[PDB]
């Protein structure tokens, strides 16, 4: 065996041959620069045709992920060498191979110089041999990039339990501490030591960044066990700090304490959630190659078995078998090309576990499925057969889902029954659905999910009793701190309610589900259910942009953000609901002389833009004297909702209905014939719509333009300026609900799109001026006065 | 600039945006220029009850990203929650 470690150094280590080293002393290989030419000559080497590897002027050549071994290998098989780790070199298999790029890890450029680094964990002797699997940790600029996890098994009878060990780093274990007997658990855990023995736990989320040392004595028995590691808490800000630690050593144990608890009491932070049915993906005829010098000459895998037929021969093997990892290669190139859309960076991961032997010069067929997600990558199960309908190779393949941005529907889309089915099958709709109702019925005493389902005409909200009271007295809470001229005019939302109010009703003409206070919760209420349905099956990148249209983007922030909790969600949506109901004048009927009009600009006329429309609205409602402006920028040239008083809205229809019926456009006329004429000449045509539209009673119906189309039941104008009393309240509750720890920067930063400034999420200094500037408001103006007082 | 100060900054920052989205005109194209353009979002799904953000997002795309997109070949899909819940969980009929 010295020998045969001697002649494979000779051939395949780099180094001056010494065998005695500590296998438990990490590995450092050497520095290796990538260059494009090894890239090049080892993709065409392994049949590589993705144009990510190709070498393509402006753009930065990527490295294969394959390549990831010819760096790492010098350093992995090195870890078989030890005089500790003993065994027959040419009946040595290679088991499993494990790539995985930690979540971060931009994939290799091609002038880097990347450092190898290789650690011995699992040193284990089974009765049919004796299994190494060892752990090459591969850094660039001092980072860490990829991981390459080597299996490797040595035949025979290996009875060497001295130097048998398990170095395993167990996974962390999150544990929510909500009852009383979950800490008298804990407590009576021996294990479980405190840096303050006093520190509640109560409601608290402790992790355990625990891993096991293990001395063997038999081939299940373990001589000597310790378990250790700093158990931490998950402060309010989702800052980690360590205040205990797990220390446990015993010696005779068949097994950990520890890891029982876990698989009863314990949750895995991570599951890969299954699809119903896996997706055929494809069935691809991968085929080795004649030799494998082109591929051992790249590689530098010299083991002679491959190339030589004396060797394999010798080694009772049945033929030049062709090198493995060159088929796992070939399988995952395939993957790449099919499974990652012919992109190397939506490759996360890629593990294949080498089953049975193939030779050179096969037809090997290879049936790849997309059969699960986790955290938003798709899950590939790949297994290759070869023409004895006999599967030579296994393998799983983590693949990054690319960008996809969320748009939250706003109002006007609700419907009757709307998520009743998903409220039914899954768990975390159900989960959502009922926190919220629970919310709603000890808050304001009515179901939310009784108005969705069966929507009443009028709901009665009784104060008859204990539970009455509680109701009521935030029924008084809600209030406007409207500003008019300066000073603040406070009108409480239900004058009616009062100290001696024993009930009030809800009154809607056809169903309270289209009246925007209930519309609101129900169409974010769901949406966000839906998302968490997505999120329990795993399909959400966590690349994913998300912007919302008036309502929506509350839906969108709450489910991509987690800004404000469900409760935070239902008080803040509702409170938005009847602020916007109760901002504007109404009668019985909830009938207030504003609405909405989604206007097509290429209707009126083709030559007609968004800037003809905004001088238009600029014209008419100073002409006018009413009020209406544009409050939704949907489509460029193609839709733009403009929100306004009722008169308003039916004398600007009027105004682009005439332009279109006379066929003159704005725009030719103001620049071409003459200057400061279509001003004086559109106040005529505003005049003569004006004088029309206001004759009409106060509760007119909205009729349908030639452009215009009449926004259904809009009672409130949304986003208008009619509303802008209504923000000094609104800010004011805004700062009560929303915490400063909830807020988590990066989770938001590049990810949500804000609707006044349609730019990523960042905290700098010219995107608080651009807000500034957009809308002038003292806490920002303050802030950019005040911006290197901050830093430091 | 330290973690809490930030935090502090990110709320604020917030409470504006949402507080003027209340009565402020929506640059909902401007959007559709950060993501469907800066980021190349090749995966556009509406949560909602029914596909209208799908319609101006297709809208958007088949007016100024149909000759944007095909030069770079990427793959735009245009989901809505109600209509494509197929293609969100991916569970094709066989």
């Amino acid at each position: 065996n010295q020998r045969i470690k001697e002649m494979y150094w000779k051939l395949w280590i780099d180094e001056p041959f010494n065998l005695d080293f500590d296998p438990r002393d990490v590995i450092k290989g050497k520095d290796f620069e990538i260059t494009a030419k090894e890239v090049y000559d080892f993709t065409h080497a392994v049949g590589n045709n993705c144009e990510d590897f190709v070498s393509r002027p402006d753009r930065t050549m990527l490295a294969p992920m394959d390549f990831a071994i010819v760096v790492g290998w010098r350093a992995i098989i090195k870890a078989i060498f030890p005089n500790t780790v003993d065994g027959d070199l040419l009946k040595l298999v290679h088991l499993s191979n494990g790539y995985k790029m930690i979540p971060g890890a931009k994939p290799l450029q091609v002038g880097d110089v990347v450092s190898t680094t290789a650690v011995i964990e699992s040193v284990v002797n089974q009765p049919t041999g004796k299994i190494v699997d060892v752990v090459g940790t591969l850094s660039r600029n001092g980072k860490p990039v990829m991981e390459v996890t080597s299996s490797f098994f040595y035949r025979g009878n290996y009875t060497d339990f001295e130097n048998t060990f398990q170095k395993t780093v167990e996974p962390v274990y999150q544990m929510h501490i909500k009852t009383s007997k979950d800490i008298a658990v804990l407590r009576s855990k021996e294990w479980f030591q405190l840096d303050d023995e006093d520190f509640d736990l109560l409601n608290k989320t402790l992790t355990f960044e625990t891993e096991t040392e293990v001395t063997f004595k038999n081939a299940n028995i373990f001589s000597s066990v310790k378990c250790f590691g700093p158990i931490k808490v998950e402060l309010p800000t989702k800052e980690t700090v360590e205040i205990g630690i797990v220390d446990y050593e015993a010696g005779a144990s068949h097994g950990n304490p520890v890891v029982d608890f876990l698989k009863r009491n314990g949750s895995t932070l991570e599951q890969k959630v299954n699809l119903e049915n896996p997706i055929p993906i494809a069935v691809l005829d991968s085929y080795t190659p004649s030799t494998n010098e082109p591929y051992a000459r790249v590689s530098g895998d010299l083991n002679p078995i491959h190339v030589s037929r004396h060797f394999a021969s010798y080694a009772n093997l049945p033929g030049t078998i062709t090198h493995g990892m060159f088929s796992s290669a070939s399988v995952r190139a395939l993957i790449e090309n099919w499974a990652a859309d012919s992109v190397s960076s939506r490759v996360r991961g890629y593990t294949c576990q080498f089953v049975d032997m193939v030779l050179p010069n096969t037809a090997l067929k290879t049936s790849i499925q997309h059969v699960g997600m986790i955290n938003g990558r798709k899950l590939i199960k790949f297994e290759t057969r070869n023409e004895d309908d006999v599967v030579v190779l296994t393998g799983e393949a983590e693949i990054e889902q690319p960008v996809t941005t969320f748009v939250f529907t706003g109002q006007g889309s609700q419907e009757q029954g709307m998520g009743m089915d998903l409220y039914k099958t899954s768990k975390a709709a159900q989960d959502v659905w009922n926190r919220a109702d629970n919310h709603f019925k000890d808050t304001y005493g009515f179901s939310i999910l009784d108005i969705v389902i069966n929507n009443p005409v009028n709901l009665t909200i009784h104060f008859g009793g204990e539970k009455g009271k509680r109701i009521r007295e935030n029924y008084s809470a809600m209030i406007f701190e409207t500003i008019v001229d300066g000073k603040l005019k406070t009108e409480k939302i239900f004058k009616e309610i009062n100290e001696h109010s024993t009930s009030y009703t809800f009154r809607s003409e056809k169903g309270l589900l289209s009246a925007t206070q209930f519309t609101q919760p129900a169409l974010t209420l769901m949406e966000k259910a839906a998302f968490e349905d997505l999120k329990s099956k795993g399909l959400i990148p966590a690349d994913a942009t998300f912007a919302g249209h008036s309502l929506g983007e509350y839906a969108a922030l709450a489910s991509l953000a987690d800004v404000m909790s469900i409760e935070s969600l239902v008080e803040v949506v509702f409170y938005r609901g009847m602020t916007m109901q109760v901002a504007v004048p109404r009668d019985e009927l909830g009938r207030s002389n504003y609405g909405m009009i989604a206007i097509n600009p290429g209707r009126v006329a083709a030559s007609f833009s968004q800037e003809a429309l905004q001088y238009v609205v600029e014209r008419v409602g100073k002409r006018t004297g009413w009020l209406v402006e544009i409050v939704n920028y949907n489509v460029e040239n193609q839709q733009y909702v403009a929100a306004g008083d009722l008169r308003a809205l039916d004398t600007v229809t009027n105004v682009l209905n005439f332009i279109k019926l006379q066929k003159i456009d704005i725009i030719e006329l103001q620049k071409s014939l003459s200057l400061e004429e279509v001003e004086g000449h559109l106040f005529e045509i505003i005049d003569e719509a004006s004088k029309k539209s206001a004759v009409k009673p106060r509760p007119l119906k909205l009729e349908r333009g030639f452009a215009c189309i009449p926004l259904v039941g809009i009672s409130v104008p949304f986003h208008s300026t009619y509303l802008m009393n209504g923000v000094k309240p609104f800010k004011s509750f805004l700062k009560k609900n929303i915490i400063k720890e909830n807020v988590k920067v990066a989770r938001l930063a590049g990810k949500y799109i804000p609707n006044l400034t349609a730019k990523p999420f960042q905290v700098t200094k010219e995107y608080f001026q651009d807000v500034y500037d957009l809308t002038g408001s003292e806490p920002i103006k303050e802030i950019i006065d005040n911006w290197e007082k901050y830093e430091q | 600039m330290k973690p809490e100060v930030e935090q502090e900054l990110a709320h604020i920052l917030l409470t504006e945006l949402l507080a003027y989205q209340f009565a402020s005109p929506v640059r909902w194209i401007e959007t559709q220029d950060v993501f469907l353009k800066d980021f190349n979002t090749e995966r556009v799904v509406e949560i909602g009850p029914s596909p209208t953000l799908a319609g101006m997002a297709q809208r958007t795309l088949k007016n100024k990203y149909e000759s944007y997109d095909a030069a770079l070949s990427l793959h735009r899909e245009i989901l809505c929650y109600s209509k494509d819940a197929k293609e969100i969980y991916y569970t094709p009929d066989p």
